């Protein structure tokens, strides 16, 4: 949050070149290969962390090594080892594996087969670390759009008082949204929510997109640790092939006939802006919205 | 135990069969070269108009530092900076015993970090190609010693023969796909240069010559269409297409054709020719192996209560007692080419990932939509034109006619129609009329 | 033999990057011409 | 001579019956393992 | 062009592929001295090497239609393909699974 | 007029074709002398022929029932049809290879 | 349900001038055709659908 | 083969130069 | 190592 120039009380006194972007004065960087080359796909092994080559005038210094998130996961695990360790307490072979014999004697023979597998797990006995599960942090939820649900021309429940103090201006929360996922201070394209399941085929976030917290989280979980690489790249890739292209079904910009009408001294061509808001800005924008979700 | 070459025309089936995409890769790199030279010439012209007005904004006055930078900076050659051998050997470790990278990516065009145009990297598509994993496997390779191909009797990935390879020969064996795509690039460079030179909108010279004889607004001279051996328009592949020609009265006049329809297939069969040695060394008895007999000794040490499990082994023996190469899995199919990406940032205000491009253009799209009309036609030959061609074996292909024959995509579609001097080797649908499908 | 064919391939490779070496020399001339003109 | 894809239907049929054929010529071909010893016991015993 | 490439695909799958595996099978078995059991095994491998590749390419194109308004064609075709569709596909699979 | 045509094409399968082929079978058997084995073979082949050809015409038409906001519902039509439709096509498929 | 939630856009004001009147065709255009028709219907939809 | 076809294209070429010089003459 | 360059920007 301190890195964001938007929260800097003082404005930029020099050129924007010394800044990285409108949301980050200094970029955090992206994962890099063991050779120091740019990492794009998780299938290739990327170990180190470095500064993006993109230079809008200067290359800003990075801040994080990319091991903070996984370092947090590690200390979390290390401080759970106690509880599950004292819950763990051989265990596969136990004394009460015999107790059914006396009851079977009391029962007779017309139920012998009911002990079948029991006998089996006895016959084996004569002839022959763990990590947590169900902790429920998946049930947790985060939503950024809740900063902007109230606002409107007139805004309503359940947090209308943000409006009331803000006099129905929500821009001060829109830079917050662009801080979470880069909309719209860095385009409305945005960055999707990075799923936390094991995805060997993950695309690292590149360009200024990596300078948002969502993209930073995305890029922060592939960086392998020397401890134990627990993810195996797919062996079925390029076997079940899927070439689905999201470009045939895309609405593109049109230049419209600028049909000028004159209100008695005022020249303006209403056909063109009807074209450029109705279609180029509403229909196209919503279409590319569903298109990005589909992508 | 004691005893119980390659036809030029047949490669068209090899271009695509849902398991090979060398033709798709060729199309991608060809369109990419159109992208490099076209984008180069448009930036060159735009920059000349900008410095010719170096008394007025934006190059004059009080420019934004970005526009200042663009005005100062020259425009390099993108064709020169793109090669695949250097990117490949950057990707693979210099060590010859470690596991080689499975795949290689090449964004087109190619700029290094010090180049201030890094964001333009990938604007002209991207090509992909995998390693020859047959040699990626553990083959007892040495940094300076001698390597032997796995023969018969061990876990081998190549054929049943052993050959001696030194360090130099082996690393050159790694560059097979490298200089493969390289020779594609060099052989399509001339075609791309001719094509970009054929468009009047790319003639930065203010030519007042014959404007009434140009084939179209995007080409003074048509490329031409496939022609049957008799000499008429080969509209459909069903009739044999052999030669190349023009079309009379295309726009009131006929213009010369600059090609034979054999440059594309030419690139492909040079590709196949240079791959022939490499796969030839990979494949290097083959109809008999000693491993088929070794199971008997364990069968003796083993017993008779498992006899059935050798059944298919026994068939492998008694049966033996009674008893054109194309590359597969190349990975050029995995490449991609989007033509829409030059006009992506443009809008009300220009957006990532190429906003700065639009900022040099001051949010005009005319020069770039000219590129799109070059690649596939829109809109200089109608609001809708030709699409991405299907480079797989499609015996029902229809050659595009008229002005749309003078676009890159339509030219590719027409070229993958013709038949090379070799005897035909593509089998059409035996009964296409038997499944008719009447919709309009 | 196999090695000799590989050497012929690297000879083709060598002539190719010599062609590229000509190519990287073939733009600074045109750039200095834009400036001179 | 079969008009239309009717013969084509024949085409599929033939190879299906082929493989099924092959299957039974398989299945009855290896009953002997447990099918002869019983009558061995029969003739000697 | 979607309609085009679609119907070329779902008309080519039975006849072209099925006929070519049949002719290669007869070509291999008619040779003198070739072991027949391994031959039928290989043609089983061709069965279960092209049927499912065609099947996942139908994956590709059927999904890849997605066109707004009319896209239901990919439904229409598919469903009143599915019986006779399966009629060949299962047919192919069964052959391999037997041989 | 499209749904008129679809109802027409979804009405004649059993009645028109199936009755007519059974009639022609009746007349070819009723004369003493025609080989009955070849006879049942013959109507079997024309019978699979009619079944497949009609099936492909429905292929064509149910593809061409792509009217916006309403071709979804020709698709609901083929959906609620396919059991009894499957019933008749089952009759022709089974009797075809039987005879 | 929030993954699809559709935000409130700030359109450029379509400044139109009558001889002595001036107001936004474009802005009220977007506000009413879209910000309170399309947003409204689709929001009623997601609200019931959740 | 290839030689044959580009010879034929050259043969067909030598008919329109007269008409373009004719237009320049108009 | 950033300290030097924000220092610079300041005395610029």
């Amino acid at each position: 949050v301190n890195n964001d120039p938007a929260f800097s009380t003082t404005t930029s006194t020099g050129n924007s070149k010394n800044d990285f972007s409108a949301i980050a004065k200094q970029q955090f960087g992206v994962p890099y290969k063991s050779s120091g080359e740019v990492c794009t796909e998780y299938q290739q092994v990327c170990q180190t962390w470095g500064s993006v080559p993109s230079s809008t005038g200067s290359t800003t210094g990075v801040l994080f090594n990319g091991t903070e998130f996984l370092g947090a996961i590690n200390d979390y695990n290390g401080i759970m080892m106690p509880t599950l360790n004292l819950i763990r307490q051989s265990k596969e072979f136990d004394k009460k594996s015999r107790d059914f014999i006396a009851e079977a004697n009391a029962k007779g023979w017309i139920m012998a087969g009911s002990y079948f597998f029991d006998l089996v797990k006895l016959n084996g006995s004569a002839t022959e670390d763990q990590f947590d599960t169900g902790t429920g942090l998946d049930k947790s939820s985060f939503d950024p759009t809740q900063l902007t649900k109230p606002f409107g021309k007139t805004c309503q429940d359940p947090y209308s008082l943000l409006c009331t103090w803000f006099q129905n201006k929500s821009d001060k929360l829109i830079q917050i949204q662009s801080l979470i996922d880069g909309v719209p201070a860095l385009g409305q394209d945005g960055v999707k929510q990075p799923d936390l399941s094991d995805n060997p085929q993950r695309q690292s976030v590149s360009g200024p997109l990596s300078s948002t917290v969502y993209g930073f989280v995305n890029n922060s979980m592939m960086v392998q640790l020397p401890g134990q690489p627990g993810i195996k790249p797919l062996t079925f890739a390029n076997l079940i092939n899927f070439k689905v292209d999201t470009s045939l079904y895309y609405m593109k910009h049109q230049d419209f006939d600028c049909g000028r009408v004159k209100i008695l001294f005022f020249s303006f061509c209403l056909g063109r802006m009807m074209g450029d808001l109705f279609y180029n800005y509403v229909f196209r924008y919503v279409y590319n919205f569903f298109l990005a979700i589909f992508g | 135990n004691r005893g119980g070459q390659a036809d030029p025309t047949k490669s068209l089936q090899a271009a695509g069969s849902s398991s090979s995409g060398v033709a798709k890769g060729a199309l991608t790199i060809l369109g990419g070269q159109i992208c490099m030279l076209g984008l180069q010439k448009q930036l060159q012209a735009q920059r000349d108009l900008y410095l010719s007005q170096s008394k007025s904004p934006p190059c004059g006055g009080n420019p934004t530092p970005e526009m200042n930078t663009f005005c100062r900076t020259a425009i390099p050659d993108f064709i020169s900076t793109v090669n695949f051998v250097k990117k490949q050997n950057d990707d693979t470790p210099k060590d010859l015993t470690a596991n080689q990278p499975a795949s290689f990516e090449l964004d087109m065009p190619n700029f290094d970090k010090s180049s201030p145009f890094y964001f333009l990297n990938g604007i002209c598509g991207t090509v992909k190609w995998n390693n020859i994993s047959a040699l990626n496997s553990t083959n007892q390779s040495d940094n300076k010693g001698l390597v032997t191909v796995g023969g018969a009797g061990s876990n081998s990935s190549m054929g049943a023969n052993s050959l001696n390879i030194t360090s130099s020969q082996l690393q050159t064996a790694r560059l097979s796909r490298a200089i493969a795509i390289q020779q594609m690039y060099v052989t399509l460079s001339t075609v791309a240069q001719v094509m970009v030179n054929n468009d009047p909108a790319f003639s930065t010279t203010t030519s007042t010559g014959n404007s009434k004889n140009d084939f179209s607004a995007i080409a003074k001279q048509q490329f031409g269409v496939p022609y049957k051996s008799s000499g008429e328009v080969c509209t459909e592949y069903q009739q044999v297409c052999q030669t190349w020609g023009s079309v009379p009265s295309s726009t009131g006049s006929t213009t010369g054709v600059l090609f034979n329809g054999t440059e594309f297939l030419g690139a492909i069969n040079d590709y196949n020719g240079i791959m022939m040695p490499t796969l030839n060394l990979i494949r290097q008895s083959k109809e008999f192996d000693k491993k088929s007999r070794d199971f008997i000794a364990e069968a003796n040490a083993k017993g008779w209560i498992m006899a059935g499990s050798y059944f298919f082994d026994l068939v492998k023996l008694n049966g033996s007692a009674t008893e054109d190469q194309f590359d597969t899995g190349t990975g050029l199919d995995k490449s991609s080419f989007d033509p829409t990406q030059l006009t992506k940032p443009f809008g009300k205000t220009c957006q990532d990932p190429y906003s700065l491009l639009c900022t040099w253009f001051q949010n005009k799209s005319d020069k770039l939509i000219q590129i799109q009309s070059l690649i596939d036609g829109v809109p200089a030959l109608g609001q809708d034109g030709v699409k991405q061609p299907d480079l797989s074996d499609n015996p029902q292909r229809q050659s595009v006619s008229g002005p749309l024959s003078s676009t890159v995509y339509g030219f590719v579609n027409n070229s993958m129609m013709v038949q090379l001097p070799g005897q035909p080797g593509i089998k059409p649908l035996t009964f296409a009329n038997l499944i008719n499908f009447k919709v309009d | 033999d196999a090695a000799s064919s590989a050497e012929q391939l690297q000879a083709i490779l060598q002539k190719q990057n010599e062609q590229l070496a000509e190519q990287k020399y073939q733009q600074e001339i045109q750039q200095r011409t834009s400036d001179m003109l | 001579g079969y008009t239309g894809w009717a013969g084509v239907y024949a085409f599929f049929f033939s190879i299906l019956i082929y493989t099924s054929m092959y299957l039974i010529i398989v299945q009855k071909a290896f009953t002997l393992i447990a099918h002869l010893p019983d009558k061995v016991l029969r003739w000697i015993g | 062009e979607m309609i085009n490439s679609i119907v070329m695909a779902f008309l080519m799958i039975p006849l072209q592929g099925m006929k070519d595996i049949f002719i290669v099978g007869v070509q291999t078995l008619t040779q003198p001295g070739i072991n027949p059991i391994v031959a039928l095994a290989n043609m089983g491998t061709m069965y279960i090497n092209f049927s499912g590749t065609l099947w996942l390419t139908l994956l590709n194109m059927a999904v890849s239609s997605l066109i707004p308004l009319f896209g239901i064609f990919i439904f229409a075709l598919i469903m009143m393909a599915m019986p006779l569709l399966m009629a060949w596909i299962g047919t192919m699979v069964s052959i391999g699974f037997v041989t």
